């Protein structure tokens, strides 16, 4: 996350009434309101709340629960981008590239390697169509209750369309890390004239 | 039948340059991103106040 | 079971069922002779929970006989699943809690409710024939 | 369970995934409209279906059936759920014309009363016996694999499933009916 | 469908229901005329079973029309989740199968005391409703 | 809530509560004088599907003027779960609600048509 | 849970089934596309009005 | 509003001719072949009922 | 030395068996397990079902008597039935809406017990040892095929596939007797 | 020839294991196994109360 | 059918890039070895007091 500060909240814990608690999180940026934008609360285990668009004008929130004696961080998220290329037959021997301009293609899978990911999105569109698919660390089996997950694998999904209107995307704005190491792809061919 | 194809590494960069000549580790955009050495992409560190 | 029912004149009252949470409780009067005499209280201003298991009033009349506790479940998720979190056994427990307390509850205040919608219907529709 | 039939089964969830095991690949999980195969599954399934359901068996034909005009304007509406309209022992001509029942031979459509026809409905894919499901399975299968990813090994194995199942069903139809030939017959 | 009734009589009967565990299934003999002489029965004694979906009688049936079978789950829970194990797909079948069987049985059980009430209340609303207030119209 | 009452006379209609599958909803046409007459329309045959919150009619309104809608939810398995495969927050979603719907409406629907009929009459 | 469709039509239907031989996904609407949904409509009206012509039992008017 | 055996087969045929003119490809061929020829035979036998065809009508003496 | 085996079950014997094929060890325990584990129960008990249903000598029941319920005249029609017949007639029986359903008068209102003829199912682990093995076998070609296109694993099964095929059939042969002169007799 | 004998509190055969094939000598035979018990398909029972006459094949070790 | 492969020398030591990208020479860990020039892996010397 973006801007990090750490705090323990005080002693000072809610109100019989509701038992809801309040923050103040104005100590914590040297008594100072922050910039504006969105911010989250994750605790020391992992779980987090995502609170409203924090302005000036205001810097009080409230907690569900009692809290009180508890350490917290605060901070902004941010986004990560990334677009391929096109799919082509590319024949590359270190003196030059050449790339195979002659027939039709069409495609069929695609599968990614991953490494210490925790989450992550990947969209695919043809002509005016979205699709999207999502995985999440580990895969049923092998998880632990009680932590985050993080570990490795291969993914495979299905890219359905010519080869010169497809694009794929990859996104995240979570907390978690992300690693890529690489790709490919599968398709059928099919000419109509012998090539030299 | 089938073809195919698998890319080694993405260490290059974006490129402007028209999709035929292009190389086969280079995208289209790059926004937020960390290309080490050993790792393959990553996201870029945190900020701290 | 789910429907408390004690006598007014008393101090302090206890509850025998368990919960989700502190809103989910329901406080009310009741006046035997007029069945429409009951008005329901409300949180702060008339009662306070000083036990999990203890509450206490702040305000009593006379004109009311006894005094009715019931549970009130809501139908929202308690808990809520997210992409990049962590999974606790209390959120796999109070899910699957949430849906059977419900059922008892259902299954005790259907019955009762039915009958007072019918007999008021009855009885609209007898002073509608008569007059 | 492993020992019997699991509980609470969905039927159409199982035959997607036996659907995408000949690809090679493990289960969807939901069943969601979300996912690209999902899509392209369900439309092969369905038309397989339909296309099934309509040679006429001896649990579809029902010969005595009664259809009754409208009372306004004398007219027989023509469903979508009708697959085939026929006569029990004559010549019939009956066809659909702007959404009502047609007869050439009168060349109208008005209809004064209620007549009697041998007609075939569809059912859901969930309530035909075992055997067709099987059979449709393995023949909409063998679309999926040809159109979408073309796989030299997984074929020349349906094929054999598929004759082997055709066989099956043939001996099941030829059981329902006992089909006597020497009866109407009998004298001195 | 979680209670069903049958003729008395025979030695066999069927069971068209499933079950997480044996111990969810109670049989009743039931007396039509008099309901205050029904008597439950125990099994090991009275009834044996023989596969999964098929039991047989061992006593006698005499003063008696109607067997009852139906089902009746338990409340306590089945799986126990701990910090610090692996997770598995069984344990999450079995809990979500507890609490759909538990939400049958109790829609099945309320509905019947419902219907009645409900339909009694709706024909003499609407029986009253029209022959007051056309008749009144039709006066005026 | 799980039940609706609308006016008769019209082409369209909207559906306002949640639902897991597109076949647990139900239609009926309602008699006000007899209740005797009330008739179970079906689908394809009377009405079909536009967006996943509008139906169209298919069938005149003669001689009926209050159009109701309903839920009822199934019994079957909306997710289930295999070792191996891909694990997120919708699935642990929809196999609560399954069994938070089934419950709410066994306990609310007959209360709410009894108070309608009672609050018209 | 029997796959009830959502709008359906014969003929986008029909050209649906005609464009996934290639084995490209489905479309929405006719009104605008590509040159595949103009070169199939074509095609398909030839071979109708080819298959229509050799005369059926329900087609001859005496 | 044709029959539905008719349609099938029209767009089995409809969907050989656009393969084979703009996407050769080997594997989506021989398998339309032997669909069309099922097809070809179920619209010859639902032909063959609409009509009875007797022989011996209009034949009798003593 | 005579070999006893340590904690068997008639069904991860069969899953390891099927496991085999490929050329992978055996396992402990079906709790836990990667996903070849969750893809071979599914096509073993497919092939199961399959086979089961087409009739045999000790599955068909000529008498069998079912009965209607009290409150509202039906019968039921559970998921473990695999055929309903007449013994010596024509019959028109199917399912609608989870029910019995007789074409002949167009109804599901049934008032008294039926007799019909039918055939239910059994789980895998009470059958003979034959079948166990041919449904073994069976679903040990489609496992190899459809996953490991390995071109000498198979090639064998088909050979082993036909020999069982033909030793089940000389054991129906063996139970009936089918005297084909019998019920004659005169002088 | 072969014997089996019921046991004395209920009235059952058991089903070893170690049995291969059991018919009748000369005649038609409807025998299986279900939950353990010896199971007569001709009378839909698994009560037997004498003695009985069948001929089986069992195993025997390699050696 | 079968096929086969072999190598001549373990003479690299450990890595931690990904497997894909080694050589044939790097291992993963190693401890208490010695990577002479002509006879391959050994044992360390021990130590006199």
């Amino acid at each position: 996350i973006d801007s990090k500060v750490s705090m323990v909240i005080p002693i000072g814990s809610y109100n019989a009434d509701t038992y809801k608690t309040t923050v103040d999180i104005g100590a914590a940026y040297g008594g100072n309101a922050p910039s504006p934008g969105r911010y989250y609360l994750i605790d020391s285990q992992g779980a987090y709340v995502d609170l409203g668009d924090l302005t000036s004008i205001s810097t009080v929130i409230t907690l569900n629960g009692d809290w009180s004696g508890r350490t917290v961080f605060i901070g902004r998220p941010y986004l990560m981008s990334y677009k391929f290329s096109r799919f082509l037959i590319k024949i590359e021997d270190d003196s030059g590239t050449q790339s195979e301009d002659t027939g039709r293609l069409q495609l069929r899978r695609a599968w990614v390697n991953y490494k210490d990911t925790g989450a992550l999105r990947l969209i695919v569109r043809n002509g005016e169509r979205e699709f999207v698919n999502t995985f999440n660390g580990y895969t049923l089996g092998q998880q632990t209750i009680g932590t985050t997950n993080i570990g490795d694998g291969q993914y495979r999904f299905a890219m359905n369309g010519n080869a010169l209107t497809t694009s794929l995307t990859l996104e995240s704005n979570y907390p978690t890390p992300v690693s890529i190491v690489g790709c490919g792809w599968e398709a059928s061919y099919a000419k109509k004239a012998r090539s030299v | 039948p089938l073809i195919t194809q698998s890319i080694k590494n993405l260490k290059g960069g974006i490129s402007q340059q028209p999709d035929i000549l292009r190389f086969s580790d280079q995208g289209e955009s790059q926004v937020n991103c960390w290309s080490s050495e050993s790792d393959g992409l990553q996201k870029r560190p945190p900020t701290v106040f | 079971s789910t429907i408390t029912q004690f006598p007014s004149g008393n101090t302090q009252y206890r509850i025998e069922f368990d919960y989700l949470a502190r809103t989910f409780v329901v406080v009310t009067l009741v006046n035997s002779s007029n069945p429409t005499l009951n008005r329901v209280l409300e949180v702060g201003r008339d009662y306070r929970f000083l036990n999990p298991t203890m509450i206490e009033m702040l305000v009593d009349q006379s004109g009311f006989d006894i005094v009715r506790i019931h549970r009130q479940t809501g139908t929202d998720l308690v808990v809520d699943f997210r992409n990049g979190s962590v999974l606790t056994a209390s959120d796999l427990t109070n899910s699957e809690l949430q849906a059977i307390h419900i059922a008892e509850e259902g299954r005790d205040q259907t019955v009762d409710l039915a009958k007072e919608y019918a007999d008021a219907a009855g009885s609209s529709a007898g002073n509608a024939k008569d007059s | 369970m492993a020992q019997y039939i699991p509980l609470n089964a969905n039927d159409d969830l199982d035959a997607i995934n036996d659907m995408l095991a000949a690809i090679g690949e493990p289960a969807v999980l939901q069943l969601d409209e979300g996912n690209a195969d999902v899509s392209n599954a369900q439309r092969i399934l369905h038309r397989v279906n339909r296309q099934v359901q309509a040679k006429g068996w001896n649990f579809n034909i029902n010969e005595a059936a009664v259809l009754t005009p409208d009372v306004q304007d004398n007219r027989i509406r023509f469903l979508p759920s009708y697959l085939r309209v026929m006569t029990a022992g004559a010549t019939s001509y009956y066809s659909n014309m702007g959404g009502y029942l047609y007869d050439l031979s009168t060349q109208s459509t008005t209809f004064t009363d209620p007549i009697t026809v041998e007609l075939v409905e569809m059912k859901p894919f969930s309530e035909m016996p075992v055997v067709f499901r099987d059979y449709i399975v393995t023949k909409a299968s063998r679309e999926f694999n040809a159109k979408f990813f073309g796989s030299p090994e997984s074929e020349l194995y349906l094929r054999e499933q598929e004759a082997e199942l055709y066989q099956q069903v043939m001996e099941y139809e030829m059981d329902t009916g006992r089909y006597n030939m020497m009866s109407d017959i009998g004298r001195d």
